[PDB]
RNA sequence: GUUCUUUGUAAAGUGCCUUCGAAGAGUCGAGUUGUUUGGGAAUGCAGCUCUAAGUGGGUGGUUCCAUCUAAAGCUAA
RNA sequence: GUUUGACCUCAAAUCAGGUAGGAGUACCCGCUGAACUUAAGCAUAUCAAUAAGCGGAGGAAAAGAAACCAACCGGGAUUGCCUUAGUAACGGCGAGUGAAGCGGCAAAAGCUCAAAUUUGAAAUCUGGUACCUUCGGUGCCCGAGUUGUAAUUUGGAGAGGG
């Protein structure tokens, strides 16, 4: 049952997420995004943290952030 | 003048205090509610002092002095720890839930405003854990909530909602932006 | 609960919010002693999840040490945690080292606040929970490694990785180099 | 909502167990004598310290 | 040696115990009846096998009715309180045997049991009376 | 064995129905110098840079499959 | 109110009560760490993760209830013995180093916290103090404590009701 959903934890982890704000490299990578891209964004990301698979995570929770402060 | 260690250090801490620019959801404290509301929150609050272990004790040896030899409500009380509020908040049973502006590590309480806003718990940032101590038996409380009620104090407590979402919570609507300490 | 808002809270270190907290509280720590004794947990959270009752004969020393080590990479391989939690063992010789955690970090030290249980308090004595620790099989725990961290240094858990040491280094390499003659040779 | 569904417990709406564990051991200290009951606490004054 | 030579030259005296016989014959104790019916110039498994109880229950590596009858025969041969029993009496004399009407009093049924706890209850209370 | 106490709407267990339901971060990891191992798979560890996620994560096995639950603690022979 | 009072942090006291050092050291847990030697002279390597040095424990210590092994028709904490086996693997592929799973057997034992509100009630604990049936119990008082002591819960799930 490997991650069960738990809709608590979910919440907890996204409330802390708005309330710290950002730090100072996925502060310029959500301005990266913006103006240069995905393509960019995710290369910076490789290099800041570990493996491939941290900066898809990592560009992807970032895109919800922009996702979720431009529209709703 | 030649000062101690300790008292230069909270001097030192008090003037940092200031001179710093802070994140926002800290000074999101200090920006709290004023003396008029403070004082009609705990003309209140004062009457569900949660019952002293004293008072406890000799009544219930009344209990035992009585029964034992010759269909009670469920009494209201203030409810007081941060297990038990954040457990409160998002139950959902909080009416009003009063929160320390000074807390030993700050890191314990800033999530707590926010998470208040997010429920829709009309919370109240009063000054002093002190203050919130007095009413609850304790030296300090960090929280109080008012879960229930008796229907006497139930009119005034949706007034002291009322109030603290019109003094509180509408003039500092701004205090979920701007960084604080940023004097000269 | 409260502490899963603060667990997480704690796993961003570099977020704005716990930046600041940890800018302050490291100026902070490097104007008081080396080894001091903290009023209560930094991180009540971390504390309590690695076993910290609030309670009396529960005692927190926050401590600092020196970061680092080809003249200036000869070695040292002991760990830096390791260093800080004997280093309070010794200034605080009544108690025991039960845990220890990371608080804040810096060029120049690292931070930790260790946690003691005073085992003469006669409210760790009862208790059967925690009484354990009162057994002489446990007089300076952190001076031969037998914390989370010193246990993780020794290299001490289960599998093929840890096989030069499992029941640690010292007893199986003694063991492996022993000529086992019996009585009707084999 | 809530964020959690769990079920409400009993004893939230009944009257408490654990002062009903102190009550009916306070009777029992009385019983055997080791509680002077709080009737009999003023006669013990109001016959001292005159 | 240093301290052992001394102590063999010293008035003090040594603290001889010759405890080598109580090593190999200790005395059976957790069962009379297997107290009586031990012999000691057998060995372990000797004598489970002449009472007849099986010794170890894995096939063992190497090469291998009187008393149990006696054990077969000693094998083969919750009251309520006065404030229990009064809240039972006050229960029984208001409504007597309507559980749905006994379980949704507020002034006798102050903790709001079901019904099966409560004509449970009531028999115990009715088994002990008339 | 004999005997004194047990109590309070007290503490459990079994099976079914019904409603819910979190799991250890300067840590895993990545790079890196040094040590170390039978561990060529880079075996463990230490220092320093950087530093995660929850239909997570680790470890193995020819499109996937199996098996564990770390970063908390005690325990005889 | 230019007063009085809560706290917070930091002190002191021949304060009350405790506790740590030193010895022994065969074995046990760590830290630190060579060389003679042996390899063809020899920076790797070897002796050796040894001796010396330093700390820390007990009757045993350590280890230990899987972020284990496997690839089966699957086993099931550790530790130890026979076996694996001088095998796999390492190494100027040189001198040399060198396991583990399985199988047999000895011995076997399991558990506990943190993370979900007791909130119809901090249910918890230390000390002082007066008695008593004194490795303790009971009464009263000062405290610790809601920045969380108790009960419930630990994946083998578990909890609230019926």
């Amino acid at each position: 049952k490997k991650g069960a959903a738990s809709n608590r934890t979910k919440f907890v982890r996204s409330l802390v997420r708005e309330i710290a704000g950002l730090s100072p490299y996925e502060r310029r990578l959500i301005d990266l995004i913006r103006n240069s891209g995905e393509k960019r964004a995710r290369k910076v990301a490789k290099k800041r943290l570990g493996s491939f698979t941290r900066a898809k995570a990592k560009v992807e929770e970032m895109n919800n952030i922009i996702a979720a402060s431009r529209r709703h | 003048v030649k000062w101690p260690e300790y008292v230069r250090v909270q001097r030192q801490k008090k003037i940092l205090s200031i001179r710093l620019k802070v994140p926002p959801t800290i000074a999101q404290f200090q920006y709290t509610l004023d003396r008029n509301t403070a004082a009609e929150t705990f003309k209140l609050f004062n009457k569900y002092r949660p019952e002293t272990a004293a008072e406890k004790k000799e009544r219930l040896t009344k209990e035992a002095a009585a029964v034992a030899e010759g269909a009670s409500p469920k009494p209201y009380a203030v409810k007081y720890g941060l297990n038990h509020v954040v457990a409160l908040i998002e139950n959902k049973k909080a009416k009003l839930v009063l929160i320390a502006n000074d807390v030993d590590p700050i890191e314990l309480v800033v999530f707590l405003p926010a998470l208040c806003k997010k429920m829709g718990v009309p919370y109240a940032i009063v000054k002093g854990k002190a203050r919130l101590g007095t009413l609850v038996n304790q030296k300090t409380s960090a929280v109080a909530a008012l879960t229930e009620v008796r229907a006497e104090d139930e009119a005034a407590l949706a007034k002291l909602v009322s109030t603290i979402d019109a003094n509180f919570a509408d003039k500092y609507d701004e205090v979920k932006k701007h960084w604080g300490g940023g004097i000269l | 609960g409260a502490y899963k808002y603060l667990e997480e809270l704690q796993r961003k270190k570099q977020s704005d919010v716990l930046r600041f907290l940890q800018r302050v509280r490291v100026w902070e720590y490097r104007q008081k002693n080396v080894i001091h004794r903290a009023a209560r947990p930094t991180r009540p959270d971390k504390a309590r999840r690695l076993g910290y009752k609030a309670k009396q004969g529960f005692v927190i020393y926050r401590v600092r040490v020196r970061r680092g080590n080809g003249v200036n990479e000869l070695k040292y391989q002991r760990s830096l945690r390791a260093t800080a939690e004997e280093r309070v063992g010794r200034r605080a010789a009544n108690l025991r080292v039960l845990n220890s955690y990371w608080v804040n970090q810096d060029s120049t030290y690292k931070y930790f606040e260790v946690i003691l249980v005073d085992p003469q308090h006669k409210a760790i004595r009862r208790d059967a929970r925690y009484n354990w620790i009162c057994d002489p099989v446990h007089k300076h725990r952190e001076a031969r490694g037998l914390t989370a961290t010193g246990k993780k240094s020794r290299g001490i858990n289960k599998g093929h990785k840890f096989n030069n040491t499992k029941a640690g280094r010292r007893k199986t390499w003694k063991r492996q180099n022993t000529l086992s003659l019996w009585r009707y040779r084999k | 909502m809530p964020l959690t569904a769990v079920p409400e417990p009993k004893r939230r709406f009944v009257p408490s167990k654990n002062e009903a564990k102190r009550v009916m051991k306070i009777v029992r200290a009385i019983r055997e004598g080791r509680i002077i009951p709080p009737k009999k606490l003023k006669e013990m004054k109001e016959k001292e310290k005159i | 040696s240093v301290r052992k030579r001394k102590m063999n030259r010293s008035s003090v005296g040594k603290a001889t115990r010759r405890n080598k016989d109580k090593q190999r014959k200790i005395n059976i104790q957790s069962n009379p009846i297997i107290a009586a019916n031990w012999d000691y110039s057998l060995t372990m498994a000797q004598n489970y096998k002449k009472l007849g109880l099986r010794a170890k229950l894995q096939t063992p590596a190497g090469g291998k009715e009187t008393e149990v009858v006696k054990k077969l025969e000693e094998l083969a041969s919750r009251s309520q309180s006065e404030r229990e029993e009064e809240w039972l009496e006050k229960l029984y004399k208001k409504h007597g045997d309507d559980y749905k009407k006994m379980f949704f009093d507020k002034k006798l049924n102050i903790y709001q049991q079901s019904e099966g706890d409560l004509k449970r209850r009531l028999l115990r209370w009715k088994k002990r009376n008339g």
